[PDB]
């Protein structure tokens, strides 16, 4: 039996284009613990992304914490790709800001 | 009340003998201790500020607990593939969670021993710390196997006295972090939904502890449904954020307020949409 | 201080 991880892409504090920030990817909800994580920006996996450990919650399933300093613009886009055998295909979930 | 419990996992992998084995401690919901046998020099950890108060003692102690609990996760994660029928190479887990909850009056209310098998309840010790509630066929065998051996009893004598003299502890040493409060910073923003609709978002960011609550009103009342409310989540520097949003007619924002709830604030906040 | 599991006691 597999459960599907529930993905929370955000910023740290509220996000002013041009000022240095820190992009959340919250990845919870899913089993087997073995999951890999990407953060991208414009389609281009960005390069120090550190990674929580990883822990579980009180109903068994997994959850972890990737994060990453990314600077808000208007036109660049950030998301998570989430790779997970419980999806025949890896997931990927856009930033955006009003969420 | 207050609480601490130890989250403790096991995953075997294709080809080894030793399975992956990480424990984390906890005390009221918050990270104190962790040990992860694929580190380096496998060893617990501190986690919380306060817990460097420990001597090399207390390290040395816990370190050698988590070596013990290596081969005993090992030895029964074997034991469950036989009990299954399960092929052998593939990866399988074992998770536990022990711990003890202490109520107003700061004595015991309550231990904790429960096991799962592949992420699904297996076998755990009743309110009483007597008697065990296997949850399938496979567990009844463990069950069966743990009443001839007062296995419980065991479990029953840490929940009602280690556990309770440590969480005391630590609740003496990191008082000023723990009972600590980071009251939510707040406020509404406004989106188009669609047509002559638009979505009314109540953020709360930088609370600390995680519990919270956020509501919508129209002329004093509830809105539950009608309400979208996130998951609460971390920002990554130990506070937390939520949101909760509504769908409004364009042109009626201000019938609308959201109030939040925090242990922080003597006085709930009340927001409203601000053109 | 961590629970320690009895060492005869596996599931």
């Amino acid at each position: 039996i597999q459960k599907t991880p529930q993905i929370q892409v955000y910023s740290r504090h509220p996000p002013e284009n041009g000022k240095p920030n820190i992009l959340n990817c919250y990845v919870t909800q899913f089993h087997p613990p073995h999951i890999e994580i990407q953060m991208l920006k414009n389609g281009k996996k960005i390069p120090k992304v550190e990674m929580s450990d990883m822990s579980f919650s009180k109903d068994w399933s997994f959850y972890i914490l990737a994060h990453t300093e990314f600077t808000p613009t208007e036109t660049d886009t950030y998301a998570c790709r989430v790779k997970h055998d419980s999806m025949a295909e890896p997931k990927t979930v856009y930033w955006d800001r009003d969420m | 009340p207050h609480s601490m419990r130890y989250f403790e996992t096991a995953v075997s992998r294709p080809g080894l003998e030793e399975p992956r084995y990480i424990s984390v401690g906890y005390v009221d919901n918050k990270e104190f201790v962790r040990f992860d046998s694929d580190a380096e020099n496998p060893r617990y950890e501190p986690r919380a500020p306060w817990m460097e108060q420990e001597g090399p003692e207390y390290w040395e102690r816990e370190t050698q607990k988590a070596k013990g609990q290596e081969q005993w996760f090992r030895v029964s994660l074997r034991n469950l593939l036989g009990y299954y029928n399960q092929s052998a190479g593939g990866s399988h887990t074992l998770q536990q969670m022990s711990g003890c909850d202490l109520g107003s009056d700061w004595r015991l209310l309550r231990g904790y021993l429960q096991f799962a098998y592949e992420g699904r309840d297996y076998i755990a010790l009743n309110e009483d710390l007597k008697t065990w509630t296997a949850a399938d066929m496979a567990a009844q065998i463990t069950r069966r196997k743990w009443e001839q051996s007062g296995a419980a009893e065991h479990y029953k004598a840490y929940l009602e006295g280690e556990c309770v003299e440590w969480l005391h502890r630590y609740l003496k040493n990191g008082n000023a972090t723990l009972l600590r409060t980071d009251s939510p910073k707040a406020h509404v923003t406004h989106h188009p939904r669609s047509k002559g609709e638009v979505t009314l978002r109540c953020w709360a960011l930088g609370f600390y502890p995680a519990d919270i609550t956020l509501t919508w009103q129209l002329n004093g009342e509830e809105l539950t449904q009608d309400m979208e409310l996130v998951e609460t989540r971390p920002a990554g520097d130990g506070t937390f954020q939520k949101w909760a949003s509504v769908v409004v007619p364009l042109g009626k924002e201000q019938n609308y307020t959201c109030r939040v709830y925090h242990e922080g604030l003597p006085e709930p906040l009340t927001l409203r949409w601000e053109p | 201080s961590g629970v320690e599991n009895p060492g005869g006691y596996c599931l």
